[PDB]
RNA sequence: GUCUCAACCGCGAUCUCGGUGAAAUUGUAGUAUCGGUGAAGAUGCCGAUUACCCGCAACGGGACGAAAAGACCCCGUGAA
RNA sequence: AUAGUAUAUCGGUAGGGGAGCAUUCCAGCGACGUAGAAGGGAAAAGGGCGACUUUUUCUGGAGUUUCUGGAAAAGCAAAUGUAGGUAUAAGUAACGAUAAAGGGGGCGAGAACCCCCCUCGCCGAAAGACCAAGGUUUCCUGAUCAACGCUAAUCGGAUCAGGGUUAGUCGGGGCCUAAGGAUAAGCCGAAUGGCGAUUCCGAUGGAAGAACCGGUUAAUAUUCCGGUACUGAUAC
RNA sequence: AUUGACCGAUGGAGUGAGGGCAUGGGUGCUAAGGUCCAUGUCCGAGAGGAGAAGAAUCCGGACCACCGGCUAAGGUCCCG
RNA sequence: UGAGGGUAGGGGUGAAAGGCUAAUCAAACUUGGAGAUAGCUCGUACUCCCCGAAAUGCAUUUAGGUGCAGCCUGUUGGAU
RNA sequence: UACCGUGAGGGAAAGGUGAAAAGAACCUCGAAAGAGGAGUGCAAUAGACCCUGAACCCGUCUGCCUACAAGCGGUAGGA
RNA sequence: UAAGGGCAGACGGUGGAUGCCUAGGCUCUCGGAGGCGAAGAAGGACGUGAUAAGCUGCGAAAAGCUGCGGGAAUCGGCACA
């Protein structure tokens, strides 16, 4: 059957990339939380 | 369906007094003096109820 | 400061399980079930305590019941004999002369009768 | 402080006496070898290699490679090769080694685990 | 219950078990033994033995019916010409079975199959 | 061949042997039968009765068998 | 408990009261320890009673402790309680489409399964061939069989090392715009901001710049080589 | 007469689902191991003995030990 | 049917089944307020010694909760 | 961090040979894995998952009991 | 008698509790300080070695370049060969 994830690279990266959260104040509010972490990764766009 | 309860050491080892490993049934190759099983050619000279069967180089 | 009693907790259920051995399966050693099946047999030996009194007492009467038919006469009436003669002779001592003595028995008799 | 040593010392004048071959870590489950080891136990070692060659269980191609191990440590603890009808298993024993845990998949999602499991044998020989 | 049901149908569909034992009489004129398993060896027995003995009456018919059941033109020269000689005074018995031992991947049990006029140690 | 009313045949599963090897469940158990008794339907109490020790195959009457802190019903100065 | 040895009293759930033991650390006076401390195994003996204590011996190989007072992370049998380990059911279910296998050689300690050969069987509008998405070295070769592979394995999409992807034209990109998105001038609005062009971005579409057949490697091929074409720039 | 059993002040509670039996009653059917009151009692929170085995029927209130003695209810052919 | 866009939680979307909105829908998911509240259920660990209840009355958006009385216990003063 | 999730986000387990690597040349059985020796060392039952090394659970050996026997598995007697 | 079973002891297996230990935590006291960035930050990507996965340092001048002060025989990071 199908599943609920079929990827597409183009639409990952317009969804959640790097430049789509740094487009808002929320997205930015993100990454400020996710540094303050210590997370290694810090959007989708770092994994590829 | 399931087991109201768990066998002590007793009940189980009682069981398991059926599970043995069977003996294999042996004799001595009057060619050869080995080992071979009962019935069959000798492995090592070849030989079966006097006569040579398997010449093997 | 942090007060963990990890020696003195654990010696004292290794004290119990040396009073737990020679019992049926994990009666004797899971702990548990060690400690459960101890305690109900503390219970048994302050009842059967008593009951030895009782049990002791039944045999010394049955044995000079066989001792006095024996001489022509029943338990019952040898007792009522010996009690009309002041004799205060206990049974312990009188079934102990039943079966091991029997002339100083037949001497109690031969007084009575 | 020299205790240690000194009941070292001892420990290895009685092995000095003793005939014996280790299997450490075999990667099958101790249950089955123990089957094996009921058959030969206390049997001549002449015919318990015989009886090990032509087992239909699996587990007695290793024991066999073990028992010639152990005649061959007695020849060297004796200085003399061995005679025949002479030798014979007196102790054998199989302990369960650490255990290799496993995933295998189960309908629904769920997952159960595979043990893959291990032994230990020891043969003595005597005369 | 199998009251007098005369034949082996080793584990396999009827086309199936008819064809192996058309590939194994191949195998075993051609080769003069061969090692197989003794379940499938006496199997073999009751299906070659006959097949040898229509080479007795060298005609275009017994050739022919013998090709119908291996279908192979190379068994077909081999039976008809140099096994046929061997055979010729025989009365039955061609084939010999002998049991060897197991395998180590299932522990079956093992033997060979051969023709005996090509056995000179056993004669 | 739905049935009267079933019979037979083939392969896969099944059974035996070699190799690998789980799970639900589990207070401890040397866990028989009948009637009685009883938190009122007893393997485990009472009185009788029957029963040499240990497996394998096969079927499901009981263990108020397993699973899931009953959805029904009522209750909470509970919720949506 | 009362009187100072005598009299009385001593079954207990909820619950009230009294008196103690062990544990961690601190102060003080002091002790023990490589001629063997703590911990762990075994045995023996004690206590108005008990919580507990003491001694001997094996292991162990460096810390331990009496008494008086002080302070608490100060004691488990059960919470469908949590972590780790190990059992039982059990050598039981099962080993994932009933398309199918048999023989002879080979390497090898070892072969039902690996390689070669003969036969048999299955798909064949596919279970064959070429791309896209997605994956990212799984591709080829040597060595290895611990783990992985629902068996074994000399085999593998496994482990390690080495090697392997070649474009003026192919597919993209460079050019163009759609939905939509971001904006300019402006408009709206506690803030954060919301809207707003013919502007820009954005292919799944449009391009007036153009290549096809064959052969070679263990692994690339309109890309390398052969043959035969085409399209821009640039200099005379 | 009575081991002292009563009361005040003040510190700390738990309980506020009861139940069986006998007696006097209502209700019910002069039914219920039913229900609602009153007076005692026992179980609750109570072991031991008799009743074959029974929470409250009969006897009897367990400080500990004893291989001593006398009795209660109930018994004295055997299991006992 | 492919690619790329758009609508976001009392909101969306719905040839309307309260259907669907990432295996979740009569109000998604994540983090925070936060250890919400739970007159409810379950659980609550070393020792010995002395004493030892209640399951009634009144009131209560009260009836399986609670306040006061009644009945237990510590200390203290009186005799009753 | 690994891992889980489209994403926001959630989120582990895992310390100790020995004073010193002196980390076991060489031999024996094995195709080699594993062991028996030898050697180093206070100690190898300190041998790499290595200080100590408990329980549940699992073996082998020795002593006594057990195939006419029926219930929470003990307790009190007793050859 | 023991196919088997029960209990006790001896010796082992497994497992990793306990004792001892510390390399890391927790709560604070006293003093200072309270920013970095268009002369391009915080945080990253990619590189950088005789040898080079990963960390660390560094930036095509790339485990580093030049002076001044210190110090005195070893040194080419963790980290071996
Ligand atoms: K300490
Ligand atoms: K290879
Ligand atoms: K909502
Ligand atoms: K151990
Ligand atoms: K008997
Ligand atoms: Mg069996
Ligand atoms: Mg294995
Ligand atoms: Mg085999
Ligand atoms: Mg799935
Ligand atoms: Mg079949
Ligand atoms: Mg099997
Ligand atoms: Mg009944
Ligand atoms: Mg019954
Ligand atoms: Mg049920
Ligand atoms: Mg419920
Ligand atoms: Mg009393
Ligand atoms: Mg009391
Ligand atoms: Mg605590
Ligand atoms: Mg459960
Ligand atoms: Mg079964
Ligand atoms: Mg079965
Ligand atoms: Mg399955
Ligand atoms: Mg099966
Ligand atoms: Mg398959
Ligand atoms: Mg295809
Ligand atoms: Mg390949
Ligand atoms: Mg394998
Ligand atoms: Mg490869
Ligand atoms: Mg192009
Ligand atoms: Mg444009
Ligand atoms: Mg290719
Ligand atoms: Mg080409
Ligand atoms: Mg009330
Ligand atoms: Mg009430
Ligand atoms: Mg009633
Ligand atoms: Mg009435
Ligand atoms: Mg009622
Ligand atoms: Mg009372
Ligand atoms: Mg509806
Ligand atoms: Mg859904
Ligand atoms: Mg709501
Ligand atoms: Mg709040
Ligand atoms: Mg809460
Ligand atoms: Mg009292
Ligand atoms: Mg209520
Ligand atoms: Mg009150
Ligand atoms: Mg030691
Ligand atoms: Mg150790
Ligand atoms: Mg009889
Ligand atoms: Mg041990
Ligand atoms: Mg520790
Ligand atoms: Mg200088
Ligand atoms: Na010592
Ligand atoms: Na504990
Ligand atoms: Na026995
Ligand atoms: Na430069
Ligand atoms: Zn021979």
């Amino acid at each position: 059957m199908k599943r609920t994830y079929q990827p597409s690279n183009r639409k990952r990266l317009n969804k959640h990339g790097f430049r789509s959260r740094m487009a808002t104040a929320n997205g930015r509010r993100v990454l400020a939380a996710r540094r303050a972490k210590g997370r290694a990764k810090l959007t989708v766009s770092d994994e590829f | 369906a399931h087991p109201k309860r768990r066998q002590s050491k007793t009940r189980t080892a009682k069981r398991r007094t059926h599970d043995k490993a069977v003996m294999p049934t042996l004799a001595k190759c009057p060619n050869c003096g080995a080992w071979h099983i009962y019935h069959t050619v000798c492995g090592d000279c070849g030989y079966y109820r006097g006569k040579l069967a398997i010449e093997k180089e | 400061p942090r007060s963990v009693n990890h020696v003195a907790s654990r010696a004292k259920r290794k004290r119990i399980l040396k009073l737990t051995r020679g019992y049926f399966g994990a009666r004797k050693n899971v702990w548990t079930v060690a400690k459960n099946t101890w305690e109900k047999g503390l219970t048994y030996a302050y009842r059967d305590r008593k009951s030895k009194k009782r049990n002791f007492r039944a045999l010394w009467i049955q044995r000079i019941n066989a001792a006095a038919r024996l001489e022509g006469m029943s338990y019952s009436r040898l007792m009522g004999a010996l009690h009309a003669n002041g004799i205060e002779i206990n049974r312990k001592v009188l079934a102990d002369l039943a079966m091991n003595h029997p002339e100083a028995f037949r001497a109690i008799v031969a007084k009575v009768k | 402080g020299a205790r240690k040593h000194n009941s070292a010392e001892a420990r290895k004048e009685a092995l000095k006496q003793m005939y014996f071959a280790k299997l450490r870590n075999v990667p099958t489950s101790p249950r089955k070898m123990r089957l094996v080891a009921d058959m030969i136990r206390g049997m001549e070692v002449n015919r318990a290699l015989g009886v090990l060659k032509f087992s239909n269980k699996e587990a007695s191609a290793r024991v066999e490679k073990l028992l010639r191990s152990a005649v061959a440590n007695w020849e060297e603890k004796n200085e003399r090769k061995a005679e025949e009808g002479e030798l014979f298993v007196s102790r054998i024993c199989v302990d369960g080694a650490s255990t290799l845990k496993r995933l295998r998949p189960a309908p629904q999602g769920r997952g159960y685990r595979i043990r893959k499991r291990s032994n230990h044998v020891t043969i003595y020989v005597d005369t | 219950m199998r009251h007098n049901k005369k034949f082996n149908h080793l584990g396999r569909k009827a086309a199936h078990r008819k064809a192996m034992l058309s590939n194994m009489a191949a195998s075993l004129i051609l080769h003069k033994r061969i090692f197989t398993t003794v379940a499938k060896a006496k199997a073999l027995r009751i299906y070659v033995e006959p097949l040898l003995t229509k080479t007795k009456e060298d005609t275009t018919h017994s050739r022919r019916i013998a090709f119908s059941y291996l279908q192979n033109k190379y068994a077909l020269k081999e039976l008809f010409g140099d096994v046929a000689a061997k055979i010729a005074d025989r009365p039955g018995g061609y084939t010999r079975i002998l049991k060897t031992g197991y395998r180590l991947g299932d522990n079956a049990a093992m033997c060979f199959i051969e023709l005996v006029d090509y056995n000179e140690n056993m004669l």
